[PDB]
């Protein structure tokens, strides 16, 4: 609800959705990073802040299409902020009606189940649910992650197998 | 005042034999068929027992079972003709409990564990809503049957939830029981609270009450008054489907304040009404009502072999009665006799399953007498009727104040079983209801009355009294000294004047178990290191020549007499025959007693159970004097380790992080060497091609590898077998003379020793061979193991270590008299782990060596002085210094430290170090494993796991993550495919390595193909695709399975 | 360059399942349908002909050998027999071919019936309870309202209600025509075939435009599912199964120890038995209740096969334990993904207790001979073949087995320069796996460098480690260049050093460099340089903690010093000798330094000299 | 499987020592190529000369192999 | 010596700007080395050569 409060405040104080989402997400991200670091340092443990920043950016990088415009984005869908911004830009570039959205905070399990590869998600949790959803959507997996070149048995796209 | 240590296991079988089987036979005795023409009566009070066949030793050596046969007299009565054909029927085979508290099942010693469960009765609880008030519920739990939950709503409503079904107001249940409004109104004390429910839910009459009860219990069927009545009768009133138990009746009467007889063991109207009244009073805060704690040891019970057996016998008897009724009604003619009517198969099967395949009957722990003793005094919270590992949480595994003197707060496992398995304390005992008691001395006007007999008391009893610990100090006669005395009042620790103390514990070690009672200077140790030492004392290995501790604790002679391996003379006379296998003592004026000693037998844990005599021929012997001793005892008392010279200082890195540096004397003086006997087995089966033959005509073998076979294909007793040596020679008739194939049994890699026994069992000899086998050969191989690099050494105070170096005695530091040390320990490990007691024992052991003495110090010895342990050790060291005459033994500037020199250079170390005599143990367990290529799994084609089958090490997903973080791609890909399940890439990689070429690129591992097939088998059209290169082409599905 | 690019998953049609299992024979006969619930013959231990382990469907039990024994040996490749029609090929095909089972009555795939989103329910816009009741033969459904007035499309009818409707429809005066009802999964199949996805999509979009709240959300979910079906070009009735696939027999092995059988065999036998009984009942015109109960049983059996215990009761085995169905294989910590795909048991691995090797270097580990001779066996064989007079692999293997002296020399010259990876059982971070160089040691325990213990969080009180050996050149290069222990200095989580000396090393350094006023023999003496002071200490002339003076020219950091010179003395020349607390500097008047004497302890001299010697060398 | 590839090579080597016709005869009489042992008559028809000629070649080849020279490694394979 | 190889390794890891790329180059080089030598261990000779070529 802190995210919602920040979004509501910024969508007026500023007036543009994209910047309101950016500022709200920034403030919530800073809060989350600081809280995690404080909890860790209470016991006298030190980790760099980049390690927590990567996780927080994996948790605060999505948006709910509140009400779509001429976009192919139906309401209720979770999409990356960058993709939504680019689509809205090209849509009002041609002169269409853009879409509205609300930034969201996912979590460490809800964000891992929203990946674009069903093999990674099915191998994490709720295998039957993920597999049923993938079968219904007719999804295809292009094997662009470490857990999927690991499962099939290819060179992982990281490290000495980068290219 | 210590009574028999293994008595929780005897009393429960003596009880089973005396009145546990009788109650269950009589409870099912009158069997009647549906026509009511024939009746079988089981006169179960006269069950006789047939003497055991074979023997205890014969059962052990034959790999059989030690049991008896049960015969009960029966009488088949014809309801009309009246012909009664009295007879005695065979009921089953009952395994018998040996003199040590154990059973011998399939030639192996097993022990039935004791289960700590929740006691039957009624338990009240108050739950608080997020925003609502306190609402109270009650649970009525029987020994066996359905539960009866009562609940109070937020509006003042009373609900009942039979089984796990939906709730129903209490009025339905009370009217269905056959109670008018006036009686349930009179019995309740505050009737308006229930009148609210009556008004809100409507006064049900009996007929509609039963209708609604049937409707709610069994929906979808037309309600029927009789239907409901029968449902209730079968649910809570059927003597053969609901049993409160004796403890259940006792608890119900004690809690609810009823007076019902002890014989009635089913729910009655009075019970439910009372329970409801108590719930109402607890809601209204009457004053004499209180919610229950489920972890209290007064609401928890112990079940042992007697109860668990009774239940199994009951199940078997139900099955037997079903079979009897079926084979009684079908018969159209009364040509049946009681012998032909009963079938003992279900009862035999139930008992066999209980004693062989249950999770409450456990393979005995038999490493040493201490492990054996504490395995029979173990209390478990898991099993058929207790908890599960995923359901047990933080609350259940903690120490409840009510454990004081009944369950040890120290001795437990570490890991997933921490807090779920406990050990009975030293003086605790279990009464006939199943509650743990503990003894106390009475205190009158501040005087401890040790003249009167100890008053035992349970957890609930000792909640209103002020109980003092067993370490309070009293003066001459009995008066308690001091002005303030610690007491426990209502599960709390307080202090009182010593005129208001009600009871005092019998001993200072009344709170701990037997393994923890064997740690000297325990009050100078942390509790975690005390746990480690107590756990590790039960993993010590009996050594070649055992030796008593010098700083023992006083319970050693008692901890060894219960394992039943020490022989004491019951007779005050002379010894007439001494031998390695036989002792004979002639009573001063009387008969001769003869004892046979076990020699180099084998335990469940491959240790040796030797027995040796102590006395010599023509020796005067008194009653109760030790005559023979076990493998871990010296002369009466436990002996698990050895006393060695220890110094506390760091070596050149060999003491680093719990590593241990020892001398070479521990190897060539045969200190810490042990005998381990292993068993190998070979089976001659009958294949469809033909049978298998044990013979020396093994193919592809020369006569240089058949030297030690006994012209029958089996190795000879007394032969030294090295690795890969043939033990039993076997040939199989393979199908493809030059037709036999070799699958003879050989020693596993890394095993050697002498062959000490080769037992043979064939169906001709009258032995119970497996279903499809025709010869079972068992070979026992014994070996002597010395201490070596990689072995674990331990002390009694929790200090463990792994030996990392064995130095020649001219490199070890030495004393100012030339004596090299035996072990050097790092002092860095002492202060951070707070096991200071090890620094006391060493010093006292040093004094004991110098004074030719042995000290029996009891834990918590500071009730006599301000610092008793330190003062005793200093005085003893000074006395040793004065008696010996050597001033370097003890120094006044540094009491526990003396000068030590360097064996490599001869220069003394800068400062004196602490040296002493320490009692160290050698721990069990054969862990080194390696693999290149071996057997593979069936479905996934991945290497098997396990040392005994050349198994591989698992590369989990944490290791995959670690390799991904490194940037490793080729190590990961080679590990994942070529070395696990790339069924074609394994052979190519191996061939490339052998030939010296480069390893080719891998393919798709077999587990992926298995997964794709399984997903397709789940009606999923998952497939792998190759994208089209040009424009006007379709993507092509790739066939992996080719 | 890669065989396949993407993995696509879709809803399986019955045609696809038949294609997966139906394979034709040269005789023209098509095979692939499992018709009998028979696994193997009790006497010949040979698979039956139309059962769950048939050789005519799945493949020959023995590679290059016919079922009847007409054809044997490799010589007969691709020769389908005539007496029994088995293809003489490799037995490996028994783990790739599937075969199918044709059902007398359609069943519902429990995944699309009992799910968190119930796709059958969402598509049919019906509550899950109604769909389950129709499926399990507890209520009828109006497949066609026809001409009745009180009957609506997709309305649940109880048995009594249907009897009343029957009385109405069989009345001599009834104008009621065209009413149809159905029960079971066949009714669901008819309802799913009725759906016109395009019209449903248009109607739902129009309704969504004029909607809000939970009604909008539910219509959004329906539209999402419908649009997914439109895009996939899949017919929704494919969620109702008419045929089911049979897993290859090698994935449900029936091995002989007694015979150990997979639970899939029992589940499949239940399905086949119930299907055959249903076919018989439909052939003899059994009473309708019996046929309906058999159809319910078949649905339950297929449910237990797909996912045991998801919908109804759990099918226990011989002992009271659940049977492991198809869903239980691919899920959980013991499922396929987490037990065999994301983590595997690997070859060329060992495990042993670890002891401390204080004389090892940070890039070295002590490997016992017993482990090393087994981990590096192929390399030893290769070097015996090449660099010695060993002829064949068998001779080398027997030489290794007899523990020839040459074996240890070859192994010693093989493992040098060959990195080996050590891992501790809890791998919490990437430093839990580190590469070392093996050194053959005598014993059963692995000798570990004391400076890597904190990285592994390992102590020598019973801890064990696992050893892996890279095989390929790339693997060895990666182990040496990336994972070598001498290159892991800083913690990747904080950047701080992780190979710092600890415990006894810290205590020894502290004692060496401390100050001890009690023992100061030889204090105050001057020394030419650090080597002179060290030599003086070595003889015993000067005590370890004595306060001496050494002529050291360089940067000096002394705790407890003073930036203000304690005493400044100008001699009878332009030279001032400022005497600090721990220094004595002679400086030319308005000039530079001429000498520097540091007041220190020979232990500190030893420490700093050790550091300097390590850096310079 | 690695003592299989290795073996064939050793056999092939000793086969090389034999005359071309001889080795062909042996390979065909034992099915080293096709796994199928062929008779006399199939080689009687396939090869140039007829039956009772291949028997002589087989014996004259084996007698060459039976010598302690050109074939002694395989002795251990037994 | 082992120390020498460790110093040469560290020397090559720097001035490469990509530990992965330089590990790949060392692997390739050592592969070619052993291939054109079967006609010391490959990876070792590869590292020696690459260090001596960095001048
Ligand atoms: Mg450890
Ligand atoms: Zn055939």
């Amino acid at each position: 609800d802190l995210l919602e409060i920040y979004y509501d405040y910024f969508r007026e104080q500023l007036g543009e959705d994209y910047e309101a989402a950016l500022e709200s997400l920034r403030r919530v991200q800073a809060l989350l990073v600081n809280e995690v670091q404080s909890v860790y340092q209470s016991q006298g443990i030190d980790i760099s802040d980049k390690h927590i920043e990567v996780i927080v950016r994996q948790m605060t990088s999505k948006v709910r299409i509140d009400d779509g415009g001429d976009t192919i984005m139906l309401p209720g869908e979770l999409h990356e902020l960058r993709e939504v911004y680019n689509s809205n830009n090209t849509m009002a570039l041609t002169g269409m009606a853009p879409a509205q959205f609300t930034p969201v905070l996912l979590g460490i399990t809800k964000a891992s189940l929203n990946t674009n590869s069903f093999i990674s998600a099915a191998s994490f949790q709720e295998t039957t649910r993920v597999l049923t959803e993938a079968a219904i959507e007719g999804k295809s997996d292009w094997l662009r992650g470490l857990k999927e070149n690991v499962i099939i048995g290819r060179l992982i796209p990281a490290g000495t197998g980068f290219k | 005042h210590l009574p028999d240590l293994v008595a929780i296991q005897r009393n429960s079988f003596r009880w089973f034999l005396e009145e546990g089987l009788i109650e269950e036979l009589e409870s099912f005795s009158p069997i009647t068929d549906y026509t009511g023409k024939l009746e079988l009566h089981f006169l179960g009070k006269q069950y006789k027992l047939k003497r055991p066949k074979y023997d205890v030793d014969e059962a052990k050596r034959r790999d059989g079972t030690y049991s008896v046969q049960m015969y009960v007299p029966t009488r088949l009565i014809n309801k009309e003709t009246g012909e009664i054909k009295e007879q005695e029927v065979f009921i089953g085979d009952l395994p018998l409990m040996t003199d040590r508290g154990t059973f011998i099942i399939n030639g192996a010693e097993r022990v039935i564990v004791n289960q700590i469960v929740r006691s039957p009765g009624v338990y009240y609880k108050s739950e608080r809503d997020k925003n609502g008030r306190l609402t109270h519920n009650a649970s009525l739990i029987p020994n066996r049957g359905a539960w009866l939950k009562f609940e109070t709503d937020k509006n003042g409503l009373v609900w009942v939830r039979i089984d796990k079904t939906r709730k129903l107001s209490a009025q339905v249940l009370l009217k269905a029981l056959g109670l008018s409004d006036n009686e349930i109104y009179d019995k309740l004390r505050h009737p308006e609270y229930y009148q609210k429910t009556i008004d809100k839910e409507g006064q049900f009459s009996e007929d509609e009450a039963l209708m609604e009860l049937y409707r709610k219990l069994r929906p979808g069927e037309p309600p029927t008054v009789s239907g409901g009545q029968q449902l209730l009768e079968s649910r809570f009133f059927d003597p053969k489907r609901y049993d409160l138990g004796r403890v259940g009746r006792y608890k119900l009467n004690k809690k609810l304040g009823l007076n019902v007889a002890d014989t009635v063991r089913t729910l009655t109207s009075e019970d439910i009404l009372a329970a409801i009244d108590y719930l109402i009073n607890l809601e209204l805060d009457l004053g004499g009502c209180e919610v229950d704690d489920i972890d209290h040891l007064g609401n928890r019970r112990v079940r042992s072999v007697g109860e668990l057996l009774q239940n199994q016998v009951r199940v078997g008897l139900n099955r037997l009665e079903r079979i009897i009724r079926e084979r009684m009604t079908v018969s159209d003619s009364d040509s049946l006799s009681p012998a032909s009517l009963v079938n003992p198969k279900p009862l035999v099967a139930a008992i066999k399953e209980f004693f062989g395949s249950s999770q409450l009957s456990q393979f005995m722990d038999q490493t040493n007498p201490l492990a054996e003793l504490t395995h029979k005094r173990r209390l478990s919270a898991l099993g058929p009727g207790g908890l599960t590992r995923e359901r047990a949480g933080f609350a259940v595994r903690d120490i409840h104040p009510s454990h004081y003197g009944r369950i040890c707060p120290i001795e437990t496992p570490e890991g997933p079983n921490a807090g779920l398995i406990g050990s009975l304390a030293t003086h605790a005992r279990v009464n006939d209801y199943g509650f743990i008691e503990t003894p106390f001395w009475r205190v009158e006007e501040g005087r401890v009355r040790k003249d009167l007999a100890p008053v035992y008391m349970t957890a609930d009893q000792e909640d209103d009294l002020r109980v003092a610990p067993g370490d309070v100090a009293t003066d001459d006669a009995g008066y308690i000294l001091g002005t303030t005395i610690p007491v426990r009042y209502r599960q709390d620790f307080t202090t009182t004047t010593p005129e208001r103390v009600d009871y005092v514990a019998l001993s200072p070690v009344q709170i701990i178990s037997v393994a923890t009672s064997l740690i000297p200077f325990l009050e100078h140790d942390d509790a975690n290191r005390a746990l480690m030492g107590s756990n590790m004392q039960r993993q010590a290995v009996p050594l070649l020549r055992p030796e008593r501790p010098l700083v023992g604790t006083g319970l050693e002679p008692q901890a060894a007499r219960d394992s039943g391996m020490v022989i004491t003379s019951p007779v005050d006379g002379t010894i007439s025959y001494v031998d390695a296998t036989h002792i004979e003592v002639t009573a001063d004026t009387g008969e001769k007693y003869g004892y046979a000693l076990q020699k180099y037998q084998r335990s469940n844990q491959d240790t040796c159970l030797n027995q040796r005599p102590i006395v010599f021929e023509g020796d005067r012997v008194q009653r109760g004097q030790v005559i023979a001793d076990g493998s871990a005892t010296e002369k009466g008392e436990l002996a698990l380790g050895q006393n060695i010279l220890v110094a506390y200082m760091p070596w050149e890195g060999y003491n680093y992080e719990d590593a241990i540096l020892i001398s070479e004397r521990l190897v060539y003086d045969d200190v810490y060497t042990s005998i381990h006997i292993e068993k190998f087995e070979i089976e001659a089966r009958q294949t469809k091609l033909g049978p298998e033959e044990i013979t020396r005509e093994i193919p592809n073998v020369g006569e240089d590898a058949l030297r030690q076979l006994d012209e029958n294909g089996i190795i000879r007793v007394g032969a030294w077998v090295e690795s890969g040596d043939i033990l039993v020679g076997k040939v199989t008739p393979k199908g493809e003379a030059r037709d036999v194939r070799d699958n003879s049994l050989r020693v596993p890699n890394g095993e050697k020793g002498r062959v000490v026994d080769v037992r043979l069992f064939t169906r001709e000899q009258g032995d119970e061979l497996p279903p499809g086998a025709n010869m079972v050969v068992r070979v026992y191989v014994a070996q002597k193991r010395k201490i070596q690099v990689g072995d674990k050494m331990a002390g009694r105070h929790g200090n463990k270590g792994i030996i990392s170096r064995i130095l020649p005695c001219e490199d070890m530091p030495y004393l100012p008299d030339g004596t090299p040390l035996d072990i050097v320990l790092n002092p860095l490990g002492v202060p951070s782990r707070m096991n200071v007691g090890q620094v006391f024992e060493c010093m006292l052991g040093w004094a004991g060596q110098l004074l030719d003495a042995r000290f029996k110090v009891t834990p918590f010895d500071e009730m006599y002085g301000a610092e008793a342990s330190r003062l005793t050790v200093n005085a003893k060291l000074s006395e040793a210094r004065e008696q010996t005459g050597q001033p370097w033994v003890f120094s006044d500037d540094e009491p526990g430290k003396i000068q030590v020199y360097d064996g490599r250079t001869g220069e003394p170390f800068d400062r004196p170090v602490t040296v002493g005599r320490a009692y160290m143990l050698k721990l069990v367990h054969d862990k080194i494993h390696a693999r290149s290529t071996g057997p593979y799994s069936l479905v996934t084609q991945q290497p098997l796991g396990g040392k005994a089958q050349q198994g591989g090490q698992r590369f989990g997903e944490m290791e995959v993550w670690a390799l991904e973080a490194y940037g490793a791609a080729y190590i990961l890909q080679e590990l994942l495919t070529v070395k696990s399940d790339d069924m074609q890439g394994r052979n190519e990689a191996l061939n490339a390595i052998v030939k010296g070429k480069a390893i080719p690129r891998p393919g798709t591992p077999e587990s992926f193909k298995v997964l794709m097939r399984e997903l397709q088998s789940l009606c999923l059209d998952i497939a792998v695709y190759k994208a089209s290169t040009e424009d006007y082409e379709e993507d092509k599905e790739v066939d992996l399975m080719a | 360059e890669q065989r396949f690019d993407y993995v696509k998953i879709a809803l399986a049609s019955p045609e696809r399942i038949r294609q997966w299992g139906e394979r034709t024979l040269p005789n023209g006969q098509v095979v692939g349908e499992v018709t009998k619930p028979e696994t193997i013959n009790y006497r010949t231990l040979k698979p039956e002909m139309d059962g769950l382990f048939c050789e005519k469907i799945f493949g020959p039990a023995k590679d290059w050998e016919c079922h009847c024994g007409k054809y044997k040996r490799v010589r007969h490749r691709g020769i389908v027999c005539e007496r029994c029609g088995v293809e003489v090929t490799e037995s490996r095909v028994r783990r790739h071919r599937m075969g199918f089972i044709k059902l007398a009555a359609p069943v519902a795939h429990v995944w699309y019936l009992k799910g968190i989103p119930s796709y059958i329910a969402i598509l049919l816009d019906m509550p899950l309870r109604d769909v389950e009741q129709i499926v399990y033969f507890n209520s009828y459904v109006v497949l066609n309202p026809g001409n009745h007035s009180e009957l609506q499309y997709k309305q649940l009818l109880n048995e009594d209600q249907w009897m009343e409707i029957e009385d109405q429809i069989y009345a001599e005066e009834s104008d009621l025509e065209g009413i149809e009802v159905g029960i079971g999964a066949e009714a669901l199949q008819q309802l799913l075939q009725d759906l016109n996805l395009n019209e449903e999509s248009e109607k739902l979009r129009q309704e969504i435009a004029e909607s809000k709240g939970q009604k909008r959300a539910k219509l959004i979910k329906r539209l999402r599912v419908i649009d997914n079906f439109i895009g996939t070009e899949s017919r929704p009735e494919w969620m109702v199964l008419n045929v089911i696939p049979v897993i290859p027999p090698d994935l449900r092995p029936m091995v002989q120890l007694r015979f150990a059988t997979s639970d899939l065999n029992d589940l499949y036998r239940r399905v086949i038995n119930r299907n055959n009984r249903l076919a018989r009942l439909q052939e003899i015109l059994a009473p309708e209740i019996i046929v309906r109960n058999e159809k319910r049983m078949l649905q339950e059996a297929v449910d237990a096969l797909i996912d045991n215990g998801r919908r109804g009761r759990t099918v226990v085995g011989a002992n009271n334990r659940p049977l492991k169905s198809l869903s239980d294989i691919i899920e959980g910590k013991q499922g396929r993904f987490r037990q065999n795909l994301l983590g595997k048991r690997v070859d060329y691995s060992g495990r042993s207790v670890i002891v401390v090797g204080p004389n090892l270097k940070i890039h070295q580990c002590g490997l016992p001979r017993e482990m090393a001779i087994e981990l590096f066996q192929p390399f030893v064989i290769h070097r015996l073949i090449k660099n010695h007079s060993i002829n064949n692999i068998k001779q080398a293997k027997k030489l290794i087995q007899k523990n020839d002296p040459l074996i240890w020399d070859v192994l010693e010259e093989v493992i040098e320069g060959h990195p080996v990876m050590l891992n501790r059982a809890p791998t919490l971070h990437r430093l839990g796996i580190q590469a070392f160089e093996p050194i053959l040691v005598e014993g059963r325990a692995i000798q570990l460098h004391p400076l890597v213990c904190p990285a592994f969080n390992a102590d020598f009180d019973g801890d064990q480690m696992a050893v892996h050996v890279p095989l390929s050149i790339e693997a060895q290069a990666e182990a040496r260049m990336l994972m070598l222990a001498s290159g892991n200095i800083l913690s990747p989580a904080t950047g701080q050093p992780i190979v710092t000396p600890s415990q006894d090393m810290v205590l020894g350094c502290y004692y060496l460099t401390a100050e001890n006023p009690g023992a100061q023999k030889g204090a105050g003496r001057y020394f030419a340089n650090l080597e002179d002071a060290i030599r003086a200490f070595e003889q015993g002339s000067v005590d370890l903690h004595a306060w001496v003076w050494v002529r050291f020219d360089g940067e000096v950091e002394s705790e407890g010093e003073s930036d203000e010179p304690e005493s400044v003395v100008a001699a009878d020349d332009g030279t001032v000798t400022k005497t600090y607390r721990f220094r004595r500097i002679r400086e030319t008047e308005d000039g530079q330094r001429l000498s520097q004497y540091v007041k220190t302890t020979p232990g500190r001299i030893l420490f700093n000299n050790t550091v300097q010697t390590a850096l310079i060398h | 499987e690695v003592a299989k590839n290795l073996l064939r090579e050793d056999l092939e080597g000793v086969l090389s020592t034999l005359s071309p016709r001889e080795r062909d005869v042996l390979r065909l009489r034992y099915g080293l190529d096709d796994g199928r042992m062929k008779t006399l008559e199939e080689i009687g028809q396939l090869f140039n000369v007829t039956r009772e000629r291949i028997r002589q070649i087989e014996a004259k080849a084996l007698r060459k192999l039976r010598h302690p020279n050109r074939n002694s490694i395989l002795k251990e394979y037994i | 010596d082992s120390q020498d190889l460790l110093f040469k390794a560290e020397s090559l890891i720097v001035n490469s700007t990509n530990r992965y790329h330089v590990t790949l180059q060392i692997a390739r080089r050592a592969k070619q080395a052993r291939y054109e030598e079967m006609e010391i261990k490959p990876v070792l000779r590869a590292i020696l050569e690459m260090s001596d070529e960095l001048n």
